[PDB]
């Protein structure tokens, strides 16, 4: 399933 | 130039009286915000950043702040609910909301983003988002005459923002913001890009896990035949949350299952009964399970597509909790069926694996499966061949199984195995 939350990284 | 500051520096660049000054501190923030290991998010949080950074967002002459400030907080937003909680405190939300309507492409995809993140925490933030009227200019970003023209990536982030406002229960987003929202789920669950296509099945999968009266605000849509096709795709992160929107709309009413039956769902069950994913083979024969529990023309339905050789398949040989699943279907093929399907069901090769389950260490399979035993019983002895069925049962071992089981913990097992011993044996 989709991750609830999803940092944008580099 | 904005590399590995430390916190200290951000936040002397922050409080100086410069915008450019504040700009770069920004940035360096982001950068740090940014690492794949342990960016310090309480340190941030702990500076008294949260606050400066929501500002910034507001400084339209300066898109360029508003940006690197945008995706610091949809990092810090991506941590912990305390986390989420420090952005959403400091007012973040109205003013995400403002740059949804931003002419710069990458800011209003990063307010997007950070809009996900604070949804995604759970249902008191995603009905937030919602109160704050972030569903309008969001659908708006998407009011375009063919969705390939969008940017892949801001589709994306686009459809898994949208997924999250769909997402969680107790409760479950407000009706009124589901029917807001289908129509361009609709849209996208139709688009060509794999990853748009399985966000979109995820929230209709959110969307149908609930009472009938969800199931059929989505199934009303005319979503199942497209349902049922993404069902038959090749990629596994399409199959999956189409198979669990299918199965969630069979727990419905036997009108809701029947247009799953009629949009051709059953003709794909031997590969997901067969599936080499166990994920899958478990949810497809949950799926088969809460179709068993149907009316009797659905149960033939099953019969005439030839599945009945894949339950017993699953039930002779899977994970065991995919052999659970199946032995549920059996229990509600045997209570809803006819006597001519309960025979079928025998003729197919039912009773041994049946049987050979009832060695399993868990108390709750042993009575669904002695269920089936005592219902399959009664439609032989309509048949008067109650006699032929017991030498079955003893002759691959069954008795012995159920006699053992007299004495047994449980007491609805004990019960039901002398009851049967006795009735029978």
């Amino acid at each position: 399933s989709p991750r609830k939350k999803r940092p944008r990284q580099t | 130039g904005t590399v590995n500051w430390s916190v200290e520096d951000i936040v002397k660049g922050i409080n100086s009286n410069n915008l450019e000054s504040q700009l770069q501190a920004t940035q360096a923030a982001r950068k740090l915000l940014s690492r794949e290991k342990q960016p310090p998010i309480d340190n941030i949080i702990r500076a008294g950043l949260i606050p400066k950074f929501v500002s910034f967002l507001g400084k339209t002459d300066c898109s360029p702040i508003q940006f690197e400030s945008a995706w610091a907080l949809t990092n810090i937003a991506s941590g912990t609910s305390e986390q989420t909680k420090a952005v959403v405190d400091g007012g973040a939300i109205p003013a995400f909301i403002s740059l949804l309507a931003s002419p710069h492409a990458h800011i209003s995809e990063q307010a997007v983003w950070a809009l996900g993140n604070i949804a995604g925490d759970g249902s008191a933030f995603r009905d937030l988002v919602i109160k704050h009227g972030a569903i309008d200019p969001l659908l708006a970003l998407l009011a375009v005459p063919d969705l390939s023209t969008l940017a892949c990536g801001y589709l994306r982030n686009l459809t898994w923002t949208l997924s999250n406002l769909c997402r969680n229960k107790n409760p479950a987003p407000p009706l009124d913001a589901v029917e807001q929202i289908l129509p361009t789920l609709v849209r996208l669950l139709h688009h060509n890009d794999p990853e748009v296509l399985a966000d979109s099945c995820w929230a209709i999968s959110y969307l149908t896990d609930g009472p009938n009266e969800r199931i059929e605000m989505v199934v009303k849509k005319g979503v199942v035949p497209q349902l049922v096709k993404l069902l038959g795709a090749t990629e596994l992160p399409i199959v999956t949350p189409a198979l669990r929107a299918i199965g969630n709309i069979v727990t419905g009413t036997d009108e809701q299952t029947q247009k799953v039956i009629d949009a051709g769902a059953l003709a794909v069950f031997p590969s997901l009964l067969t599936n080499p994913k166990t994920n899958i083979q478990k949810e497809a024969t949950w799926t088969m399970s809460n179709i068993t529990a149907g009316r009797q023309d659905q149960i033939q339905q099953v019969v005439n597509h030839g599945l009945v050789p894949f339950l017993v398949g699953v039930l002779s040989k899977a994970d065991f909790k995919t052999q659970k699943e199946a032995a549920w279907a059996i229990t509600n093929y045997t209570s809803g069926g006819t006597v001519e399907q309960i025979v079928y069901l025998v003729h197919c090769g039912i009773i041994e694996p049946l049987m050979n389950l009832l060695s399993a260490k868990d108390t709750k399979i042993i009575q669904v499966i002695l269920d089936a035993i005592s219902n399959i019983f009664q439609a032989a002895e309509k048949l008067g061949e109650t006699e032929k069925l017991s030498i079955m049962i003893e002759e691959c071992g069954g008795l012995d199984k159920i006699e053992a089981l007299q004495r047994h913990e449980n007491e609805s097992v004990y019960k039901a195995s002398l009851n049967l011993i006795e009735k029978y044996f």
